[PDB]
């Protein structure tokens, strides 16, 4: 038996959503280069003493164990994939300038372009630039759990790529994702609600 | 107010799932002019959630608990218990009143 989405929608439009929520869920627990970032120099200092307040060890570094020392966080689908995503260089544990520039993405002073980005680090699991059928599958099954059958993820998956894949190779490269999205909230969904 | 329900057919009056338990749950959602937008029981897969601790909309943290096991019940859902003035993209409008067909299915491990 054939599934489509509501309205025949893309996977991007009917996850994001969910992602920001997650995302946003996690960096609340969590909150409660650098001169280039959406945040002014008084911002930045408070986010010092709340980088500090996590790392445990004072390494200058907070690696996976403190993340997840958060109860918000271990209980979060999403939170293997943030803290993939602050770690910027790839090495194992988020520095300062990790810390604020992984936040800055989510700021209501910060542009759509790397809302965007950050939207898609969210899917591309390998870091190579491209969204392959496999990392959009695996990322969207992290969020549904049993809530659709594997093959209906299937699916979804291979009709997104096929209208999204412009160039015919397979994947989704970061230009064919905006193209997909231009029409939906995306900013929205990646911003930390402002009082 | 934010959420009204309407019993169907009813469960065994004993068992109500409480914050935290984790509900399986058939359900059909429709806009007030009775059109269908999304539908568990058309992709014969029900749908799971931890319960009363804001994984789903409010209208149903406010309404799946007071509902018994195996009952069938209508939900109707006003915007503010819903998906607001944003709507849900690519499905809800906008400042929409929800309706969703609902059956209680599971209470954690307990079966209707
Ligand atoms: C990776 C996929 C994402 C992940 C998708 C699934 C697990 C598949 C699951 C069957 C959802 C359906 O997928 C076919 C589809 O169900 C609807 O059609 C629907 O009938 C509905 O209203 N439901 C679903 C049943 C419980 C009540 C309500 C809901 O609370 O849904 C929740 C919801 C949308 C909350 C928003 C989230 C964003 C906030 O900003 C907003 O805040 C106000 C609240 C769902 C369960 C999220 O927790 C989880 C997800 O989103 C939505 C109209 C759109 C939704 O697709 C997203
Ligand atoms: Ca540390
Ligand atoms: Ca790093
Ligand atoms: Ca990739
Ligand atoms: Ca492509």
């Amino acid at each position: 038996h054939p599934y489509w989405l509501p309205n025949f929608m893309d996977v991007f439009t009917w996850s994001l959503p969910f992602v920001g929520e997650k995302i946003t869920d996690m960096l609340i627990a969590i909150l409660n280069i650098v001169s280039a970032s959406n945040f002014d120099r008084d911002e930045v200092d408070r986010l010092r003493k709340r980088f500090m307040k996590l790392d445990k060890d004072s390494s200058g570094t907070i690696d996976r164990d403190e993340f997840l020392s958060l109860p918000q966080v271990s209980s979060n689908p999403l939170a293997t994939r943030m803290i993939a995503i602050f770690d910027e260089d790839g090495g194992g544990d988020v520095d300062f300038q990790e810390f604020v520039s992984g936040l800055s993405a989510f700021s209501s002073k910060g542009n759509k372009e790397e809302k965007l980005r950050f939207a898609f680090k969210v899917y591309d699991i390998d870091r190579d630039g491209y969204i392959s059928n496999g990392e959009l599958f695996i990322v969207l099954k992290m969020m549904v759990g049993n809530n659709l059958k594997d093959v209906q993820l299937q699916q979804i998956v291979d009709k997104t790529i096929m209208e999204a894949d412009k160039d015919r190779d397979g994947k989704i490269s970061f230009e064919e994702f905006t193209e997909m999205v231009e029409n939906t909230d995306v900013s929205l969904s990646m911003t930390l609600s402002m009082f | 107010m934010g959420v009204t329900k309407e019993l169907k057919s009813p469960g065994n009056g004993v068992d109500f799932p409480k914050k935290g338990d984790f509900v399986t749950i058939h359900y059909t959602g429709r806009l007030t002019d009775g059109s269908k937008f999304d539908s568990s029981v058309d992709r014969n897969e029900p749908f799971q959630t931890q319960i009363g601790t804001g994984r789903v909309i409010k209208g149903w943290d406010e309404g799946v608990p007071q509902m018994s096991l195996g009952e069938k019940a209508v939900l109707t859902i006003t915007p503010d218990y819903g998906y607001g003035a944003r709507g849900f993209p690519g499905v809800i409008p906008g400042n929409s009143t929800l309706i969703f067909e609902v059956e209680l299915l599971g209470i954690n491990n307990k079966r209707a």
